[PDB]
């Protein structure tokens, strides 16, 4: 399956929610790429060949394992949404 | 390799030809052999007596008088092997001997009119209509005639109806109204029948002395006397019933349209509808119908009969007369000549009227064979019958068995307007009658369960739609070799004992004996029968009878493995069963598909394609071979040579293979070693583990072929011409092309490879393989417009027709099944060293689930694998009738024999027996299975008595704890269409009026999404998804470009905008005088378009 | 099988009631409950006036509750949509895209699941990047 | 409520498209308005030169009945297409109404662009997570995604010589092979049975190349879907949007739906064959 | 039903992993001892008790005194009819008996009776028509024939009594062919109708409820007893507790979901006889406007946890409803 | 930008029908043989709907045009509904 699944469960109220925001974390590790990461230093994706999930062979997994870290913060309102979401998709 | 028979029963008649409806009834349709001036006249002869005659008293120019004096038809204008090669019918045209006569003088007689041409039968019993042949089912219905049936609502009392044919005639209905009232309605207006049995001329006193005499009902119908003095004027007042608003002075206009010819049926004297009438009520039923016109007045032998047996019925009882809707003795089948010929009078009459009309309009006289008939409407209906209507279905030919079940199979729908798909649930069930007649399990699984059947196969239709079934006369305690054809009523009258009651020869051996008395299972004392079945192979189908252990079996699981049976594809080097019930030889022979030897006689040549036999008359006659002649549903038929250079043959000895038959034995399947035990888990429900064994030699093997076509044709534009040349780009892979435009024959051909070249306005519009699979190129066929006796499609000047030929090889994807209806799927293909394999080195071939056995019922094919197992090491082969097969003891004795020589064999070699079957063997004592005390010897013989052997792994080499049964069964590859083809694509051609994606030829297509499936994946939450799985994937035709070009660009897809398919929906109702627009959280319009809506 | 779904489906059998006692519209007139349930509050409590909308209950089939709707789009696409369509074209019938199927037709994302408002935005950001606009914001604040 | 000025739909909604040799197939729309454009030119030139009442009454039930065909057919007379067709011409309504119309259509989308079918096959080896997928249709389905990961590699240039290569199986190379296994390390297709009678008919899984021509199931959701190993048929979809492979593999996988929604009950009991193992090992 | 307790159980207390390892780890087991362990069906597995025989005799007896009874006349055809139905139709059960103490005694290890009695393939009626006999056999009419079928497949059907099964082959086929599209459409009506139903809410203020039952109100004319487990099961899992309840020294609060546990603990006290009915609340009561609250939906999911806000519990409803239908 | 809630469907003035459309159509002359382009100011005409050429042709899917009938005429679903809209 997926790693923790039920610890993902865990931290969110609706799983829906969850789908949400792991997706849109998808969605900014494709749109800026994957070095705006937050667990760069030891605890990367491992791949069997090779260190080939050091960059990008699936972005789903890569936003669930970020999610099992305290280094992810989700809200309804976090942010004053028009600066980031203006600043997000012109970069 | 003997072969061994079980049943103790004496078939005293064998099987009649299994074919012979179709040809019977085609036969006496058209009397082409007989002179025309023979006594026969029923079918096409009566259809022209009866109408085409016309007369004409007085119109205009009178005296005109069209009569007919014979026909005649006798060349085909080609073989029906140009035929099939280029699209025509097997036909022969119609010539009629027609002549003219008027009032004055003139007799101008036109000896030959061609007036259409009709389809001829081949030998098999099928036609050829365009290219393809067809099959014309036989169709059951009500029996023309008289028929009692209680009333809908009113409990005490019922209705009559006399039903004639056709639909577009007579339907008479009495009816009983307590007040003194006898109701008759002819078409849509109730009548009161009094008027009319006083136009027949009844009077009162009679009536009264004959028929009021022992009913007291009569004043029912004596109370209307008012009305009853009338002669004439009656004729009068029931024409002003009618509404035409024509004069009353047409004495003979709608009160004689039921009199001998027009509308009254002229069902077949004797039975049609005077059985259904003479032996129902009455003595007989003199002339075809009721009618009187030698005096004016009227006369009838119907009315008074029915009349007054219906009162007879209604107020005492002459019998239990009520007639069941569904009983076989009240129904009747039209076969394929009932139907050519009434879709023949129906295009005759049509033809009729046409010729009225031109001689109305005629001047002058000398003009009788052009100016008078014209071929237009009887061909146009007799083409449309043999083309378009319903019975008419495409020839199943995977296999000798199917054509011939398809040939012999009964249909209860139709046109339309006898029964339909829609509600068919009271008539679907079977009935006490069909024992003998219908098979109960022919039925295929589906919508169209109960309404298609098939006969039994000792079942024969004797004139008029009426099943006959074989009877043994019996007389006193002898069973005599006399056998009688019996109908349903007349059936319905005796006790009949049954095949299996024990016989001392010509003696019945029991003191007890069952019988029907009727239709209900009893037991009475051999003095009190009177007729015994013929065989248990009659209460069953042709299909059915080939099933060996039936007695063991389910109906259902019967049902589906008969119909699987008929599906089974013919392989390359197929084989009889082990176990075989007796009919494969007579299947083979009855199907024309193998070469039977006419005479005693020496062959002269046997090649690969024909043979030469000289008779012994002297004369030597030379048969060809179809050596690879593809199906209707892509098979292969051939017939491989069975006889050597100068070898002797015996009339009607075999000479050629047929396409599943291995020496005049129907062999369509496998002879393999099951093991009935369950492996890791690919046989998990109903899936198949099977060896390479059977792949490393080819034993699971079938030949497919593909019929590829394609048109060049004059467009606006200008003509397409098929050239080797293409336009643009492909030179190198045009070697393969090497004539021109068609491909050169035997080159081996891969999806996306040009085929035929052909070129439009220059561009490339050639016919490529399509994407999937390919093989090897046999036959090329080009048709242009120099037509030697060809026609083509308007507008198109040629054509080429291109077969591709490829051995399928057994493999994952295939489905494999035997005759007991366990349906399976190949799941793993094992090596041959990992399968289980007995204590000698031989491994088994294929691998059965058991948890299959007990949860249908099957216990068939467990007898089946013991008997296999016995001819595996005795060599032999047997055969069982269905219901008089092989006893337990027997089996067990042959059992015993088999394992004799088994361990024999194994002993001569100097062994004993295995530390591992010793262990087995103490294990199985410990369940019970042996007895104890006994040495591993005839402990093994016991366990080899229940048909269990210990097996070995293979994997582990150690023995599979508890023993297994093993044997040999025969399982047969089922037929392998597209069902199975992976209709997998991304993206391919789009629909024109929607943008949703579909393909066809070209592509695959997409996949059904429906609704069921929107609900599923809208009960999850997913949202996005069904979004984008019905607008992105499916409609939105820049949306779907967008996400093409993004994920090859390697980005999110974009989302859509309000979708196109709202934006259509909104521009939509701006299309009518309506007003849609999109609101904000106030009422302030939130403009759905860009900036688009605005004008400039 | 649970008693969830079944009383699921009997609530929805029977939200419709049928007024006695008129109001501010006409009395024999059967539709949704809660609408006298929010025209009642109005009328006797919201606003004044104690005219009381005395309704019955109505229970009535799947098909009729099936046919009987508020919005429009699920009836035209539902049975037939010319009357339907001219029933709603006679009164500006603003349609809430409230229940599923219409916004199947819409097309748009559907209200169930991923697609509730309750979680169909959802600012995510991960922390080193909450730091950078948390700085930002604390020198937003001046002085 | 009465209209003064018609309408006109825009020319997309309604085009008339070439089929061969120059015809063009219409919509039915197209020959109502130009009926209708005829009629009211006709009635306008008829006003402006003279007004013979008797006609002019004639040429308005005309153009009234023109309009009533338009906007709807058949319900007044039955108007059809150029004589020797009689197949009566479809308007406003029946586009929009109808067993196939505007309404009816978009609400089932019964065709989709990333779908395939075949027979199944029992998938004993794999896990609970995961379904056999045969490797052409796997090749196939995924063929945008391999043209891309491959162009990430240097096997081709660029799409174009990727989609030259690729459109033959005789330039078939190992390194494909390599690049499809990295294309679906992550992702997952939602396999359908026909018959969808239930939330569970629709199942995703992860895809693991074999080699064959039928999907190899996993023998515990034999029940989940009501599917039999008797040769009938199952298909797939795969979804693209990222999002929607969050949607599919967090709550359409099959691994997390193991209890009913009709009961507490599980699906993803053991079946039949390891019931019967087991109820061997462990009897006395 | 033990594999089934037991997976749930893991369900329950581990989540969700754990329990697909555990089912990935048993279904491998059980295929490979299930393989090595070689359980196989041949014609003598399908043992015939030899006790049944005499029952047979005593049966045909009792027939010839009813038959005579009813040649005395003091039967008419209904009551005999009736006599004739219910005497066959207890004398197959007897010899269900005695085939099933058979297996016991004899034959532990048979494999028609280790699936039969484990849960894999079959039920006793099957098992009945292979090794016992298939007695009564159902008329077109509806009605059941008077002459049963004394043999089995493990012996010879006569052809008589095949061609009267094909009666009740043709029934059902025939059944299932119509039954399958009927399901179909009442799923659509179903769907149709509940499409508006989901759950999204902040806790409705509900002072309302609805009392769920715990003894029928009549299984006799005038009587109480507990309704069936699965009754209560299907009835109280997964709710939500109206009002606090204190039953057995337990103190079920208000608002709290009620699990297995508390459901077993409740059926349990009504044994006892402490409460008859409990409060819940419940969707019919919910004051949500368009759907239903948390709260009043409940707790029953493909997981056990609440449910979440914001999903279609009204398309999984009329799923739920209408996907037997089928198999109806 | 706003998410769309509610769907308002309403009747049409005829000041409402001519604000909508842009130009008139007069002409029975979609596209000749000939002249594969649109022929006049028939049903597809290039200037009343939009250009045929790469705006896109999503302004022949969304602009249309209209018809000024000299004559009045009455919408068939007001007069022939099994209620008659008018007839009531
Ligand atoms: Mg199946
Ligand atoms: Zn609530």
């Amino acid at each position: 399956a997926e790693p923790g699944i039920d610890k993902l469960f865990g931290m969110v109220d609706s799983k829906y929610r969850l789908t949400v925001v792991v997706a849109k974390r998808a969605q900014q590790l494709l749109r800026h790429g994957f070095k705006n990461t937050v667990l760069e230093p030891e605890e990367r994706p491992k791949m069997q060949t090779l260190e080939g999930l050091f960059d990008d062979p699936n972005a789903v997994t890569w936003a669930m394992k970020e999610l099992l870290t305290g280094r992810l913060v989700f809200g309804e309102n976090l942010v004053p949404e028009d600066r980031l979401q203006k600043e997000m998709e012109r970069l | 390799m003997e072969i061994k028979r079980f049943g103790r029963i004496r078939e005293v008649i064998p099987l009649p030809p299994l074919t012979e409806i179709q040809v019977e009834s085609y036969r006496r349709a058209l009397q082409a052999d007989v002179p025309p001036e023979k006594r026969e006249n029923v079918g096409i002869q009566a259809a022209f007596r009866e109408t085409f005659p016309i007369e004409e008293e007085d119109k205009g120019k009178g005296g005109l008088v069209l009569d007919f004096l014979e026909y005649r038809l006798g060349e085909p204008p080609f073989p029906q092997d140009e035929c099939r090669e280029k699209d025509l019918t097997y036909q022969a045209p119609l010539y009629a001997r027609l002549q003219l006569i008027h009032k004055d003088t003139g007799l101008i007689k036109e000896d030959e009119v061609f007036l259409g041409h009709i389809p001829l039968m081949t030998e098999d019993g099928s036609f050829i209509i365009n290219g393809a042949d067809r099959v014309i089912v036989s169709q059951i219905h009500r029996s023309p005639g008289v028929y009692f049936t209680p009333d809908p609502a009113r409990p005490g009392r019922y209705i009559a109806s006399i039903i004639p044919l056709p639909k577009r005639g007579p339907w008479i209905d009495l009816e009983v109204e307590p007040n003194g009232v006898v109701s008759m309605k002819v078409n849509k207006r109730k009548f009161p029948l009094v008027l009319l049995l006083r136009v027949l001329g009844y009077d009162q006193e009679t009536l009264a002395r004959e028929l009021g005499a022992y009913g007291e009902l009569v004043q029912g119908l004596m109370d209307e006397s008012v009305f009853a003095m009338r002669p004439e004027e009656a004729l009068i007042r029931l024409f002003t019933l009618l509404r035409p608003g024509d004069p009353p002075k047409r004495d003979k206009a709608v009160a004689y349209v039921y009199g001998l010819i027009a509308d009254p049926r002229r069902y077949d004297l004797g039975e049609a509808g005077r059985y259904k009438a003479e032996e129902k009520l009455g003595i007989r039923l003199s002339g075809r119908t009721l009618a009187r016109f030698e005096d004016g007045e009227f006369k009838d032998e119907v009315f008074l009969p029915t009349l007054r047996y219906l009162f007879a019925l209604t107020a005492g009882v002459p019998g239990h007369e009520v007639d069941d809707i569904d009983h076989l003795g009240n129904r009747r089948i039209r076969t394929v000549g009932e139907l050519m010929t009434d879709q023949f009078r129906v295009g005759l009459a049509r033809l009729a009227r046409g010729v009225r009309e031109r001689m109305l309009m005629g001047s002058e006289d000398s003009l009788t064979p052009a100016k008078l008939v014209n071929s237009r409407p009887l061909e146009a209906a007799i083409r449309e019958f043999f083309s378009r209507s319903q019975l008419s279905q495409f020839k199943d030919e995977t296999n000798p068995l199917s054509s011939l079940r398809h040939k012999r199979r009964i249909s209860a729908l139709g046109p339309g307007g006898l029964t339909r798909e829609r509600a068919g649930f009271d008539v679907r069930d079977v009935h006490r009658t069909h024992y003998g007649r219908i098979c109960p399990v022919e039925t295929p699984e589906g919508a169209n369960i109960g309404l298609i059947t098939s006969l039994a196969a000792y079942a024969r239709v004797d004139e008029l739609g009426f099943i006959r079934t074989p009877y043994r006369r019996v007389v006193g305690g002898v069973v005599t070799d006399e056998v009688v054809y019996m109908t349903a009523t007349e059936e319905d009258r005796y006790t009949i004992a049954q095949a299996n009651t024990p016989l001392e020869g010509n003696r019945i051996a029991a003191e007890r004996v069952v019988a029907r008395r009727k239709g209900e299972p009893v037991i009475v004392s051999p003095e009190e029968v009177e007729f015994m079945d013929v065989s248990p192979k009659q209460v069953f189908s042709v299909n059915t009878n080939l099933i060996p252990f039936l007695e063991h079996d389910d109906a259902n699981r019967a049902l589906m493995g008969s119909n699987m049976q008929t599906q089974a594809v013919p392989l390359i080097r197929a084989q009889a069963p082990v176990v075989m019930t007796g009919l494969e030889e007579r299947v083979v022979r009855d199907s024309l598909a193998a070469l039977y030897a006419e005479e005693d006689g020496e062959v002269a040549k046997v090649d690969g394609n024909r043979i030469v036999v000289r008779y012994e008359d002297g004369r030597l006659v030379e048969y060809p071979l179809r050596r690879f002649y593809r199906s209707n549903q892509g098979t292969a038929l051939d017939q491989r040579p069975r006889v050597v250079v100068g070898q002797r043959v015996r009339k009607g000895d075999l000479l050629a293979d047929g396409p599943a038959s291995e020496n005049g034995f129907l062999a369509l399947g496998q002879n393999v070693l099951v093991a009935i035990m369950p492996f890791d888990g690919y046989n998990f429900e109903d899936a198949i583990v099977i060896s390479e064994e059977l792949l490393k030699r080819d034993f699971y093997t079938s030949i497919h072929i593909e019929r590829y076509e394609i048109e060049a044709r004059d467009t606006k534009l200008g003509p397409e011409r098929i050239t080797r040349d293409i336009p643009h780009l492909s030179e190198a892979a045009l070697r393969d092309l090497d004539e021109e435009g068609v491909v050169r024959i035997g080159a081996e051909v891969k999806p996306g490879d040009i085929l035929v070249g052909r070129t439009s306005f220059v561009k490339d519009t050639s016919l490529r393989v399509p994407p999937g699979e390919g093989g090897i190129v046999v036959r090329t066929v080009r048709l242009r417009r120099g037509d030697p006796g060809v026609e083509l499609k308007p507008g198109v000047r040629e054509v080429v027709r291109v077969y591709v030929a490829q051995k399928r090889k057994l493999q994952v994807g295939d489905k494999l099944a035997n005759r007991h209806g366990n349906k399976g799927v190949v799941a793993k293909i094992l090596p041959v060293e990992d399968m289980p394999h007995l204590p000698d080195g031989t491994p088994v071939d294929v691998i059965l689930n058991p948890l299959g056995v007990p949860s249908r019922m099957n216990l068939g094919q467990i007898l089946e694998t013991h008997l296999g197992l016995a001819g595996y090491f005795l060599g032999q082969r047997y055969i069982s009738p269905i219901f008089d097969g092989a006893k337990e003891p027997e089996i067990k004795e042959l059992l015993a024999q088999a394992f004799e020589v088994y361990f024999g064999k194994r002993k001569g070699e100097g062994f004993g027996v295995d530390k591992r079957e010793v262990e087995v063997l103490r294990r199985a004592e410990k369940l019970g299975l042996v007895t104890p005390g006994k040495t591993p010897e005839e402990q093994l013989k016991e366990l080899f008595l229940q048909g269990k052997v210990v097996l070995y792994d293979g994997r582990t080499g150690e023995p599979i704890e508890g023993p297994i049964v093993v044997g040999q069964m025969f399982i047969m590859k089922l037929y392998h269409m597209v069902e199975d083809k992976m209709h997998a694509r991304s993206t391919g051609p789009y629909s024109l009026i929607t943008q949703q994606p579909l393909g066809g030829k070209a592509q695959f297509g997409g996949q059904r999404f429906g609704e069921m499936e929107v609900w599923a994946l809208e009960a999850y939450g997913a949202a996005h998804t069904l979004q984008e799985m019905l607008t992105l994937k499916s409609d939105d035709i820049e949306g779907r470009n967008a996400a093409y070009e993004a994920i090859i660009k390697g980005e999110d897809v974009p989302e859509p905008s309000v979708p196109e398919s709202f934006r259509v929906l909104v521009k939509e109702l701006q299309a009518l005088a309506l007003d849609v627009q999109t609101l904000d959280e106030k009422d302030n319009p939130v403009d759905i378009f860009e900036g688009l809506a605005s004008k400039r | 099988l649970h008693d969830k779904h079944i009383e699921i489906v009997v609530r929805q059998m029977m939200k419709y009631v049928e007024v006695t006692d008129p109001g501010d519209s006409r009395l024999l007139e059967g539709q949704v409950l809660e609408k006298w349930d929010v025209e009642a509050l109005n009328e006797r409590l919201i606003a004044e006036g104690k005219t009381p909308v005395a309704w019955k209950p109505l229970l009535m089939g799947v098909t009729k509750s099936a046919l009987s709707t508020k919005s429009w789009l699920s009836a035209a696409s539902f049975q037939n949509t010319t009357h339907v369509l001219t029933e709603a074209a006679i009164a500006g019938k603003k349609d809430e895209l409230i229940g599923l199927k219409e916004n199947v037709i819409l097309g748009r994302l559907i209200p169930a699941g991923t697609g509730s408002d309750f979680v169909r935005f959802t600012q995510v950001v991960d922390q080193k990047t909450l730091k950078a606009i948390e700085e930002a914001r604390k020198e937003a604040v001046e002085a | 409520m009465i209209l003064e000025a018609v309408p006109v739909l825009p020319p997309d909604l309604r085009p008339m498209v070439q089929v061969d040799g120059g015809r063009f197939a219409t919509s039915d729309l197209n020959d109502l308005y130009r009926r209708l454009i005829n009629r009211n030119n006709r009635l306008k030139k008829l006003l402006a030169q003279g007004a013979p009442e008797i006609i002019i009454r004639n040429e308005k039930r005309m153009l009234q009945e023109a309009v009533d065909a338009l906007l709807d057919n058949g319900r007044r007379g039955a108007p059809v297409t150029n004589p020797g067709s009689d197949r009566p011409l479809r308007s406003l309504t029946d586009i929009l109404s109808g067993k196939q119309g505007r309404f009816r259509q978009n609400l089932l989308g019964k065709r989709v662009d990333y779908s395939g079918r075949s027979v199944i096959v029992v998938g004993p080896q794999l896990k609970l997570h995961q379904c056999g997928l045969p490797k052409r249709m796997a090749l196939e389905l995924f063929k945008p995604f391999l043209l891309k990961k491959m162009e990430e590699k240097g096997i081709a240039p660029n799409v174009k010589a990727a989609r030259r290569m690729l459109e033959r199986q005789r330039d078939i190379k190992d390194e494909v092979w390599d690049a499809l296994e990295e294309v679906i390390h992550g992702k997952v297709v939602l396999l359908n049975r026909a018959p969808t009678l239930h939330r569970l008919g629709i199942q995703a899984f992860q895809p693991v190349l074999v080699e064959g021509q039928s999907i190899q199931l996993h023998p515990l959701v034999c029940e989940a879907f009501n599917a039999d190993f008797d040769g009938d048929q199952m298909a797939v979809h795969v979804p693209l949007s990222s999002f929607a492979q969050a949607e599919a593999r967090i709550q359409m996988l099959s691994a997390h739906n193991l209890l009913s929604p009709a009961s507490g009950e599980p699906l993803a009991k053991p079946s039949r064959d390891i019931i019967l193992g087991l109820y061997y090992i462990t009897q006395v | 039903n033990s594999l089934k307790d037991l997976v749930y159980q893991a369900f329950l207390r581990l989540g969700m992993e754990k329990t697909a390892r555990l089912l990935d780890a048993l279904k491998y087991y059980g295929f490979t001892f299930s393989t090595t362990s070689g359980i196989t069906i041949g014609i003598d597995d399908a043992v015939i008790p030899e006790e049944k025989k005499q029952y047979l005799e005593e049966a045909d007896r009792k027939l010839l005194q009813i038959e005579q009874a009813y040649e005395m006349g003091f039967l008419t055809d209904r009551e005999r009819y009736d006599q004739i139905l219910q005497l066959w139709t207890e004398t197959t059960e007897k010899v269900t008996q005695a085939v099933f103490k058979n297996f016991e005694e004899n034959y532990p290890f048979n494999p028609l009776y280790v699936m039969a009695q484990s849960g894999a393939r079959g039920n006793p009626q099957q098992i009945r028509q292979l090794c016992g006999l298939r007695g009564l056999m159902q008329k077109p009419s509806g009605e059941t024939f008077e002459v049963p079928v004394r043999s089995s497949f493990r012996e010879g059907l006569t052809v008589l009594e095949y061609f009267i099964s094909s009666h009740g082959a043709r029934k059902g086929g025939a059944d299932t062919a119509l039954r399958t599209a009927d399901s179909g459409y009442l799923t659509r009506k179903l769907v149709d109708v509940t499409h508006e139903i989901v759950v999204r809410e902040a806790d409705c203020g509900t002072t309302n409820y609805i009392s769920v039952p715990l003894f029928q109100p009549d299984e006799v004319t005038r009587s109480l007893r507990l309704r069936k487990r699965a009754d209560i099961e299907a009835g109280l899992y997964g709710r939500v507790l109206a009002r606090e309840v204190e039953v057995l020294g337990v103190r079920l609060e208000e608002g709290r979901y009620l699990s297995m546990d508390d459901v077993h603990l409740l059926i349990k006290a009504a044994e006892a006889g402490e409460i008859q009915e409990v409060p819940v609340r419940s969707p019919l009561t919910c004051q949500t406007r368009y759907g239903v609250c948390q709260k009043c939906y409940g707790y029953d999911l493909s997981m056990a946890r609440p449910v979440s806000i914001g999903e279609a519990v009204g398309i999984v409803a009329a799923q739920s409803i209408g996907e037997p239908g089928t198999q109806l | 930008k706003k998410e769309v809630r509610k769907v308002r469907i309403a009747l049409a003035s005829p000041e409402k029908i001519r604000s909508w459309s842009y130009g008139e159509v007069e002409k029975p002359e979609t596209i000749n043989y000939r002249t594969l382009k649109p022929e006049r100011d028939g049903l597809f005409d290039e200037r009343i709907f939009g250009p045929i050429k790469d705006t896109k042709s999503i302004v022949r899917r969304y602009r249309m045009g209209h018809i000024e009938l000299a004559t009045p005429a009455a919408h068939i679903w007001f007069v022939k509904d099994v209620p008659s809209k008018i007839g009531t």
